[PDB]
């Protein structure tokens, strides 16, 4: 599995640009993309959905009529055309895989992502912005949401991602259940509202900011970040 | 001066009854096996069975069309009741017709080769609405009855309308359609599976025929004697076309009556599952 | 030689069965009328429980 | 509904669509099973038919009509269990080597076996007897004679609607006749009018074995169409 | 030499029997004569999953009650979601002739077997998302008949040529091989301590199995006909083997004979498949009669039947929790009761 | 629906034939 994003540079305001993901590795066809923008010292924002087939196709509310996606399974690539650029648009996109099936992981792998040098809704919020913290001691990470994540199904739709300095993002927890390749320090726990993210033990390569991200609907909202100092 | 006196009268009834009795235990014959057994469920034996269902639905008329020609001077429950009688019946005649024609198609397609059941079920909804749809104007062009104080109350039993008659007239010519594609449609097909077959076999192709011949027998004077009804324009003209629609009432009701008996009888699996039944 | 084989296996094999500590029949039917009984409010089966844990 | 359950509704909508998409190569292509002894050629007519393994399977396609023939490896001789998995097939090939009189018998029994299966009852049969040159080898040759294995073709009489080849002897004809005599003996037995055998003669140079394999599936098409489709 | 050694034989054989009749100190209808009956269980069709393109022969349940896999001579195995009706992941075999499938309790692998001689592991936790073959175990000179997990490494085996094996996905090769029957085995049974398990094939008898010796230390006999199916009982002590003579017989492994016989003059065809409920007190079977008939497990009197397929049941299994049984037939349908 | 005449239509039509 590997995604190279293409397509970034400096364009005007109001200008035309497309950018362009190669996927490799993996069945494009079976994977659903995501496009998630990392505005300069911000956090994370939704941009677009695209299920498998180009079947179900959503939008933003900010990014919603001027940029549209598109991808070619055949050719096993994502295009974003992005029409109307505006001066606020100015962000780093990430490509994203996810599938959805019963035990499934979305937002898996993620992308090394380009950046763009422009010239009810969820609402997530944490707390803590930043913690500063000492290596071997437990941290205990709490999050908030203002409507209730617990389904009738009874799944908690709660993601957590770790955006280590200079990396992208990587998925923790995306259901209480641990992901494939993360050591089993992560633990997550909590109610339909009140969510905690509790490490066992901090090591150095933990250090990063957190971002949270709830899938009840297809807006999605991603968090403020915590950002924890070694 | 009486319509059909006693002298023939009795006989045609006679025959009319026995005709109803046998296509009405064998349309219950045929609906009970194809509903009882899962086997019997196919697209042809569920062609069949909408076809003697729609016969059944016919021979419940006899009754009431039996009434008609014996006392057509006294009511007849009704306007709205003899609209729906007239409705029905050429609703089911015209869904006979579509079932023959399609099944005919279906036969063609399978034997003459070099199916879905959801298909042949919308196939069979869509010529069961077709039929029921050519069928309305029946509904606003006849079936209205049209006639010391109660004296002048008899006299009245479905007629058609007297200024409309034209509209019936232009309506029955345009369902020739209803005969002269099918019986062509019929004739091909018989004579491609002959040709194919013949040229097991022999029963098969000598049942095709008798089936061809029996549809034409009883379906051309039918529309032989409506066409000589809308043409009536003489006295004795109207006396002979009484007489001739009244033959081609008794063949429509042998023909409905003995569908079954050229369509499902003749079939091995039928008789097997008849036989499995009664025992 | 094969069959001097497969006779002297079959032989090994009864031997091995004969010596075989076999418990009474009653025993074991109480047994398993015990275990069945242990279970038999916990078996969906054999006791319908209501549409809410369906 | 949350997003994921419409996400695997959508899954689960487009594995329908493939599977209704392969139902249209899988109800067309027609699957045959090849059955025959170790001695029958049956190898032969795989290696030319080509218009601890365990099942063998070989694909042709002739007017525009893909045949699927199988093969069986390396099962043992217990036939009545596996037999189960290859019924309602178009056919079943049965191919036996004529020309070897000695193992005549345990072929008929084969055949017979087949035949009377609980589970093949509506299945039918393509007899294919292959080898007919050396069997006419042999029989002209004088070397061993029918007589020496069937007691009954010394009484047997060449029927008289009996077409022969040009250029073969009368002796060859009449043995091939009582041999097919003999199959047709067992293949009527418990027929019922459900399946019906077909007797052809092959070779191992013969290439118009695919031409009679699918008149034959043509022909058994055409009856299970006459019987289902309330013609017969 | 051969005929005093068949002499032996057959005077232990007897010795056995008599053994096994010494102890027959009652029979199991007579102490459970006083409990209190059952009654009629019935069941309704819950759910109905369809898809496949041919006949369904064998099915499995795995960890999770939720998620089911059943196998079909079509070459697709599909993951049926119990719940949701939606179809998880789909397969594509390689051969088409598929006759049994299995689930490992991890949730990981997934295993098939068939007339193709050769038992394909498919891993469904792939990184690539794509479900690929893991290891093409080979080496039975015959159909496989059944296969079932131990754990997440190890895998017993059934196939037609009279021998069974337990192999490695590690190295792919046979830790273990059981040549002591003498028909081809049909069906096997793991106990809940995935210890032991028994087996039964065309020689009208079963013979318990072990995992680590490999060597066979009861053998099991009373039917007339080919032994099909084969189910442990929960505790683990008992199993049950159906056969084609219509006849349903309880085995213990404790008592090392016959317990109870299951038979009735109205069932004449024979049985495909037979499995137990969690506490063990419903006994239900499949047969060629189109329908299934669940069995009192202390009584033997019939509780119920289910007649909603139109077609042979080929398959039979019980959830690990009894709340749902599948059903697959081979009309191409696995419908869900309770 | 097979056209039969009624007894209201002869006498109507042999009016008719006598003027």
């Amino acid at each position: 599995v590997q995604l190279v994003e293409s397509g970034g540079g400096l364009v005007q305001p109001g200008g035309s640009r497309k950018l362009s993901c190669s996927a490799s590795g993996f069945a494009f066809s079976s994977f659903g993309m995501h496009w998630v923008r990392q505005a300069p010292e911000k956090g994370l924002e939704w941009v677009a959905y695209i299920s498998s087939g180009s079947g179900t196709i959503y939008y933003a509310d900010t990014v919603k009529g001027r940029f549209t996606i598109s991808r070619d399974d055949p050719k096993n690539t994502l295009f974003l055309q992005m029409t109307s650029l505006r001066s606020e648009d100015t962000a780093m996109y990430y490509c994203v895989r996810s599938i959805y099936y019963y035990g499934s992981s979305p937002f898996d792998f993620w992308g090394q992502g380009t950046t763009l040098t422009v010239s009810a809704d969820i609402v997530m919020t944490q707390a803590t912005s930043s913690v500063p913290v000492t290596p071997g001691e437990s941290v205990s990470i709490s999050c908030r949401s203002s409507k209730s994540l617990l389904h009738s199904n009874g799944n908690t739709y709660l993601y957590w991602f770790l955006q280590r300095p200079g990396q992208s993002p990587q998925l923790l927890i995306y259901r209480s259940n641990l992901a494939s390749g993360v050591p089993d320090r992560f633990s997550g726990s909590g109610s339909g509202t009140a969510f905690t993210l509790t490490i066992s033990r901090l090591e150095a390569e933990d250090v990063g900011v957190y971002y949270c991200m709830q899938h009840l609907e297809y807006p999605l909202t991603f968090g403020a970040g915590t950002k924890l100092e070694l | 001066c009486s319509p059909f006196p006693l002298g023939a009268l009795v006989p045609v009834t006679a025959v009319c009854l026995c005709l109803f009795v046998v296509g009405v235990s064998g349309n219950v014959v045929t609906v009970m096996l194809i509903g009882r057994y899962r086997d019997m469920r196919t697209t042809t034996n569920l062609y069949l069975g909408s076809m003697a269902v729609s016969d059944l639905l016919i021979l419940l008329g006899l009754p009431f069309d039996l009434y008609r020609l014996w006392r057509s001077r006294p009511w007849v429950f009704g306007p709205l009741l003899c609209r729906l009688s007239l409705y029905v019946g050429e609703g089911c005649t015209y869904a006979t017709l579509l079932h023959m024609t399609a099944l005919s198609v279906e036969r063609y397609l399978a034997i003459c080769r070099p199916v879905t059941r959801r298909r042949v079920r919308a196939l069979i909804a869509v010529l069961w609405a077709v039929a029921l749809l050519s069928a309305g104007p029946f509904l606003f062009l006849v079936g209205v009855e049209q006639d010391a104080e109660a004296a002048a109350l008899f006299s009245r039993e479905c007629r058609p309308s007297p200024a409309q008659l034209g509209a019936l007239r232009v309506m029955l010519w345009v369902t020739t359609a209803y005969f002269f594609l099918p019986f062509l449609c019929l004739s091909i097909l018989y004579g491609l599976i002959g040709r194919e077959l013949w040229s097991g076999h022999r029963q098969t192709v000598r049942v095709l025929l008798v089936v061809v011949l029996a549809f034409i027998i009883c379906w051309l004077p039918f529309h032989v004697g409506r066409i000589i009804y809308i043409n009536t324009e003489d006295s004795r003209m109207m006396y002979f076309s009484q007489y001739f629609n009244i033959v081609a009432l008794q063949l429509f009701y042998l023909s409905a009556s003995i569908n079954p008996i050229l369509y499902n009888l003749i079939s091995k699996k039928y008789r097997a599952a008849a036989f499995k039944l009664l025992l | 030689t094969a069959s001097i084989a497969q006779a002297r296996k079959l032989v090994e094999q009864l031997k091995m069965e004969a010596n075989i500590d076999r418990i009474k029949v009653s025993k074991a039917a109480a047994d398993l009328m015990a275990y069945c009984e242990a279970h038999a409010k916990e078996d969906p089966l054999l006791t319908p429980v209501p549409a809410s844990e369906n | 509904l949350s997003a994921e359950d419409k996400a695997a509704v959508e899954r689960s909508k487009m594995i329908e669509k493939q599977l209704q998409k392969d139902k249209q190569v899988y109800r067309r292509t027609l699957r045959l099973l090849l059955l025959g002894a170790d001695n029958s050629g049956k190898s032969t007519i795989v290696k030319q038919m080509r218009i601890t393994s365990g099942i063998f399977e070989t694909k042709f396609q002739v007017d525009k009509v893909n045949f699927h023939m199988f093969d069986v490896g390396a099962q043992r001789d217990e036939r009545r269990k596996w037999i189960q998995c290859f019924n309602d097939v178009t056919a079943i090939i049965f191919v036996v080597d004529s020309s070897d009189y000695n193992r005549l018998q345990e072929a008929l029994n084969d055949f017979k076996s087949i035949w009377n299966n609980r589970w093949l009852r509506t299945i039918s049969v393509i007899l294919f007897l292959n080898k007919q040159d050396l069997l006419a080898e042999k029989v002209l040759a004088g070397k061993s004679k029918i007589e020496d294995y069937f007691p009954e073709f010394a009484r047997y009489t060449t029927p008289e609607d009996a077409t022969p080849e040009p250029g073969e002897d009368p002796r060859v004809t009449r043995a091939k006749y009582f041999i097919r005599k003999e199959f047709v003996d067992i293949s009527t037995a418990s027929g019922d009018g459900r399946h019906i055998c077909y007797p052809h003669f092959t070779c191992s140079v013969d290439t118009e074995n695919a031409r009679r394999i699918f008149n034959d599936c043509k022909d058994i098409i055409l009856q299970m169409n006459l019987r289902e489709y309330n013609l017969v | 030499e051969l005929d005093q050694l068949r002499q032996e034989a057959e005077q232990l054989k007897n010795q056995i029997r008599d053994a096994r009749k010494a102890c027959a100190d009652a029979t199991l209808s007579q102490i459970t004569n006083n409990i209190d009956p059952v009654g009629r269980i019935q069941m309704r069709t819950r759910r109905t999953l369809r898809g496949h393109l041919a006949k369904i022969y064998a099915m499995h349940w795995g960890t999770d009650s939720r998620l089911l896999v059943s196998a079909s001579q079509d070459g697709k195995l599909i993951i049926w979601d119990s719940y949701t009706t939606n179809k998880v992941h789909a397969i594509p075999l390689r051969s088409s002739w598929v006759m049994t499938c299995a689930y490992a309790p991890s949730g990981n692998y997934v295993a098939c077997g068939g007339l193709d001689n050769i038992c394909s592991i498919y891993n469904l936790k792939t990184r690539e998302g794509n479900v690929r073959v893991s290891r093409e175990l080979a080496g039975h000179t015959g159909y496989l008949s059944c296969c079932r997990f131990l754990d997440d490494n190890q895998i017993v085996t059934s196939s037609g040529d009279t021998t069974c094996a337990l192999w490695d996905i590690e190295t792919g090769q046979q830790t273990t091989t059981f040549t002591g029957h003498t028909g081809d085995v049909m069906s096997l049974s793991l106990a809940p301590d995935t210890r032991l398990f028994v087996s039964g094939a065309c020689d009208a008898s079963a013979k318990l199995w072990d995992v680590r010796e490999g060597m066979c230390r009861q053998t099991f006999t009373g039917h007339e006909s080919d032994i099909n199916a084969i189910c442990f009982f929960p505790n683990g002590n008992a199993f049950a083997t159906g056969s084609d003579d219509a006849t349903c017989r309880l085995f213990d492994l404790r008592a090392d004979q016959e317990l109870m016989t299951y038979s009735h003059d109205n069932i004449i065809c024979g049985i495909t498949s037979v499995s137990f409920s969690k506490s063990g007190r419903l006994l239900l079977a499949g047969y060629d009669d189109f329908n299934c008939n669940v069995w009192d497990a202390l009584k033997a009197d019939r509780a119920g039947v289910l007649a909603g397929h139109d077609n042979r049941v080929s398959c039979l299994g019980v959830t690990d929790d009894g709340m749902a049984v599948a059903t697959g037939s081979w009309d191409s349908f696995l419908k869900i009761w309770n | 629906f097979v056209p039969i005449f009624t007894y209201g239509e002869l006498q109507r039509m042999q009016e008719k034939e006598r003027n």
